[PDB]
């Protein structure tokens, strides 16, 4: 148990064996690179604490965390170069930057303010953010993805995602840029912000309280929407729309579907919310004229 | 619907050509929501009035939102006096 | 107890005979309209001549069985537009019959323009807020 | 060939063609058969091209 | 009490009102409640309205007339005939594991696309009304046929009236 006083940040080069999973703990910064050379790791830190910075390998893994306890360390920079990555775990108020990563499947686990950037083409099936962290991912091409959140993440994902289910009980904000799915089931419990856009064959939305679903620019052929007290949903149904508002909730549509069916229970309301000045606006038919 | 039946029974006593139904509300979230709400309210009211047997030729429906208030006291919601529906016509001959 | 669901009010044989005539009239019109559409495919729509704008989205339900000019003037006055007439009105009046329920004024004007046919035309200028009725250059 | 818009966002758009090939279009980019894109509308489904025609939604 | 427009999509407390009003007997009120909550009483009530019930083997079928349970030439649901719809929900509450098929049928008057669209719209409206009362979306499917497979003759008035219907089948 030693501190870092009296020592400044110095450059160190070290050699590491083969690893396929990285677990990093501590208030530090990680830079990732990808090449066809040997793997290596560079540990920029204080020479009193270069021994305390632990680079250990146990069964095709890499554990970069605190060694001999944590009396004090302020700044650690970990640059990494390898070939294959399959799991990434990050904890303890840090920064992660990586780009141009090619993979088949790997799992992110961010916890406790991991300010993270990925600027590659990562096909990931699972991802987890614990709480109070931002995440900006540019480029995801996966055939399956399941996201569940429990804390306060601020996460945005770009690419192509075949999402299947979504549950939120925390204070999360999530935005995906392009999706191409077949059946989505969205459940929002306490205070959620969801922003999707793409093509969905069948959509089911459940909002309980203080939840906002902005499913505008997400064109759904079949939509089932249920809103309970003080929740807002903005949908873009195309072929068949079925909506229910229970009590002091608001449902808005933005497209005139071929079949519309809306229900109101106590104080909820479903509104048209179109432009009225668009030059190609469409009127109701014999088959769409429902009077609220 | 009993009040709407009373209004329809009053309206059957005259001869007329055109009726106008206009809706006004108060400020809740924005202007688009209140204009859509007033248009939907006027549509439903005129739908029930046309379902009942008033002998008119044209019924016009509009919802103006909160553009034209009749009272400067704007503290209430739907309990405000300037949240209303208006039915105007002219007796013919 | 044995019952079958549709049990309505008793019917009249005059109404039965009128319905039997009307079904044959209806599918004769269906066959003739199908043949006419196959022979002559239309290529233009009156959306270009009659576009929509703000305060043309107020709605109306109308049952009118008279001339075109008074109804068009009432629609223009409800839409807060100026009304213009071009051409000479014919001695034999142009008669229309509209029976709709809860559709927009632009759709009302488009149905009136389609029912007018070769005798009169409807144009809408939204930048000057003018509804124009023009008569055909015939007689 | 002819293109129809599939999904739209402020900033870029997703297009599908007659042959079933996807495309991602920016504000400033070049696409075949239409020319240069000068405007992308988000409130209405309109993509204006340099040739003088608008890519809209399917019917 | 009871709200006539669908009771705000809440499960009605029908028994406690009867056993609270029949006290000034508790056993008499319990006997009346267990009589009026039975399946046969619901079937005979649906017989008092114009809804037909057919049971054959392990498949059950309800026949509902669109001429009384829908407004004219519209996919709008007639709100005056709400006891029949509430009894339909009460009867369907007894089978919480089966799957539901709803189908729409019209007569021969009109165009083919018009008949198909009207049947599809009525089937979607009835499926949405079933879904909004508690039934999950994965147990429902709606289909609208035209004058494809009728049950009576379309060249006669009463037989043509019998052909416009909504069919609800479950296992």
């Amino acid at each position: 148990e030693v501190k870092k006083q009296g020592t400044s940040s110095t450059r160190q080069f070290r050699q590491v064996s083969s690893f396929n999973q990285i677990v990093v703990q501590g208030r530090l910064n990680v830079n990732l690179h990808t090449g066809y050379n040997k793997p290596e790791v560079m540990l920029r830190g204080d020479p009193r604490d270069l021994v305390q910075v632990r680079t250990i390998v146990k069964q095709n893994t890499l554990y970069v965390s605190l060694g001999q306890g944590y009396p004090d360390y302020g700044a650690v920079t970990v640059d990494i170069k390898t070939k294959f990555l399959n799991r990434f775990r990050y904890e303890g108020a840090g920064v992660v930057t990586g780009n141009n990563l090619r993979t088949s499947y790997l799992d992110l686990y961010l916890a406790n303010e991991g300010t993270t950037r990925l600027a590659g083409n990562i096909g990931l099936q699972k991802l987890e953010a614990v709480g109070n962290g931002v995440t900006q991912i540019n480029g995801v091409s996966s055939r399956n993805l399941q996201i569940v959140l429990k804390g306060d993440p601020k996460v945005l994902i770009s690419g192509f995602v075949n999402l299947r289910q979504l549950d939120m009980y925390g204070k999360g904000t999530l935005s995906l840029y392009w999706i191409k799915s077949d059946t989505l089931t969205i459940r929002a419990k306490k205070a959620a912000k969801i922003q999707l856009a793409g093509i969905v064959n069948r959509l089911d939305v459940e909002l309980w309280d203080f939840a906002q679903f902005k499913g505008k620019y997400l064109r759904a052929q079949r939509s089932f929407v249920k809103t309970h007290d003080k929740s807002v949903a903005e949908i873009s149904a195309v072929n068949h729309q079925s909506s229910l508002a229970t009590d002091a909730s608001d449902i808005y549509y933005y497209n005139l579907s071929k079949t519309r069916a809306d229900f109101m229970a106590f104080n909820g309301s479903v509104l048209d919310m179109r432009e009225w000045g668009q030059s190609d606006l469409k009127d109701f038919d014999r088959y769409n004229k429902q009077f609220p | 619907y009993s009040l709407l039946n009373e209004i329809a029974a009053f309206l059957k006593q005259f001869r007329k050509i055109a009726i106008t139904v206009t809706s006004y509300s108060s400020k809740y979230v924005s202007v688009k929501r209140e204009r859509a709400l007033t248009l939907a309210r006027s549509r439903v009211v005129s739908e029930y009035l046309w379902s009942q047997g008033v002998d008119s030729r044209i019924i016009f429906t509009q919802g103006l939102g909160s553009d034209k208030p009749i009272t400067s006291y704007t503290l209430g919601g739907d309990r405000s006096p300037n949240a209303r529906v208006e039915i105007t016509f002219r007796r013919a001959v | 107890k044995f019952k079958k669901p549709p049990i309505n009010n008793p019917s009249d044989d005059a109404t039965i005979k009128l319905a039997e005539a009307a079904v044959s009239v209806s599918d004769s019109m269906l066959e003739m309209a199908k043949v006419e559409k196959v022979i002559t495919p239309p290529s233009k729509d009156n959306t270009l001549t009659i576009p929509n704008a703000y305060n043309l989205q107020a709605r109306a339900s109308v049952d009118w069985s008279g001339p075109i000019e008074e109804l068009t003037a009432r629609i223009a006055k409800a839409a807060h537009f100026r009304f213009r007439v071009l051409g000479k009105s014919p001695s034999v009046p142009v008669l229309i019959s509209i029976s709709t329920k809860d559709e927009s004024l632009a759709e009302i004007l488009r149905d009136i323009d389609y029912q007018a046919g070769k005798k009169a035309s409807i144009h809408v200028y939204p930048n000057s807020q003018v509804v124009e009725l023009r008569y055909a250059k015939i007689y | 060939i002819i293109y129809y818009i599939q999904a739209v966002i402020p900033g870029r758009a997703w297009l599908i063609g007659s042959n079933g090939s996807t495309l991602t279009v920016r504000e400033g980019s070049k696409i075949p058969g239409y020319g240069m894109v000068k405007l992308i509308d988000s409130l209405q489904g309109r993509i204006l091209t340099s040739s003088g025609q608008v890519i809209k939604f399917s019917q | 009490c009871f709200h006539p427009p669908y009771n705000n999509f809440q499960p009605d407390r029908r028994a406690v009102k009867r056993v609270g009003v029949d006290t000034g007997g508790g056993t008499v009120g319990l006997v009346a409640s267990i009589y009026r909550d039975s399946k046969r009483k619901i079937i005979r009530d649906l017989q008092k309205q114009d809804i037909q019930y057919v049971e054959y083997g392990d498949t059950r079928t309800l026949i509902i007339p669109t001429d009384k349970y829908f407004m004219f030439s519209s996919p709008r649901l007639n709100e005056i005939c709400y006891p029949g719809l509430n009894n339909v929900i009460r009867l369907l509450n007894f089978y919480p594991q089966s799957t539901i098929y709803v189908a729409g049928f019209t007569d021969n008057v009109g165009s083919r696309s018009h008949k198909r669209k009207l049947s599809q719209a009525q089937a979607e409206t009835m499926m949405t009304f079933l879904w909004a009362n508690g039934i999950a979306a994965k147990r429902l499917k709606a289909e609208g046929y035209g004058d494809k497979n009728a049950i009576s003759d379309n060249a006669i008035i009463h037989g043509s009236a019998q052909n416009r219907r909504i069919e609800i089948q479950w296992f």
